[PDB]
């Protein structure tokens, strides 16, 4: 059985750790909610 | 029981231990994760229960009590600040700017922050607080790492 428990807020932090590229892929999506790669 | 808006863990006690299997949005009294995480199942938040009131394999969501309410979207410039919630390690605003999943139905925003699969549900918000989607669905890349998609529901 699953259960939950509270973790923080949602807020948006000033100065947090800025970090991560922005890619662009092309990516096809079946009806299982599946992501894939297309080449 | 705790209906209080905030992220929160979604957790089990069916393997070794308590494992932490995913992260979910409360709003509006609603609880939003993705369907990966629950599998649509019941939730137990203290002494009360949550089910499931809508659903979708492919869009990947699921939320609990009532319908979506998070309508807010990435607005293609502006960085963003994933709210990662990660494994038995407290939760984390890192900022970053976001690509894009081209596909034949339309572009997805995509943040390319790797982390482990039970951080799924953290959620993606803009400078003004607003979840604008959910993390926890995307692709693994050439190099191994993983890019999430941006996932948003639709408030009827
Ligand atoms: O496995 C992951 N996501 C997932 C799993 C099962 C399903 C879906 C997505 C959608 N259809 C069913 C995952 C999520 C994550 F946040 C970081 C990850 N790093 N490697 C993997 C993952």
């Amino acid at each position: 059985d699953m259960y939950i428990e509270r973790a923080g807020d949602i807020t948006w932090e000033k100065d947090a750790e800025v970090t991560g590229n922005s890619p662009r892929l092309d990516v096809a999506l079946d009806e299982s909610g599946d992501f894939s790669l297309v080449e | 029981g705790e209906t209080t808006d905030g992220v929160y863990r979604v957790m089990t006690r069916r393997l070794l231990g308590s494992t932490q299997v995913g992260v979910g949005v409360m709003q509006e009294g609603v609880f939003h994760t993705m369907w990966h995480v629950t599998k649509g199942a019941a939730l137990r938040s203290g002494e009360g229960r949550l089910d499931p009131y809508w659903g979708d394999v492919k869009q990947d969501l699921v939320s609990y009590c009532g319908p979506w309410k998070l309508d807010a979207a990435w607005d293609g410039l502006s960085e963003v600040q994933l709210l990662a919630v990660p494994p038995g390690e407290r939760a984390k605003n890192i900022q970053t700017l976001p690509g894009i999943f081209k596909t034949k139905d339309g572009d997805i925003g995509a943040v390319a922050l790797d982390y482990p699969a039970g951080t799924s549900g953290s959620p993606i918000l803009d400078k003004c607080g607003r979840v604008i989607g959910l993390y926890g669905n995307g692709v693994v890349i050439k190099n191994g790492s993983y890019v999430s998609a941006i996932t948003q529901g639709k408030r009827e």
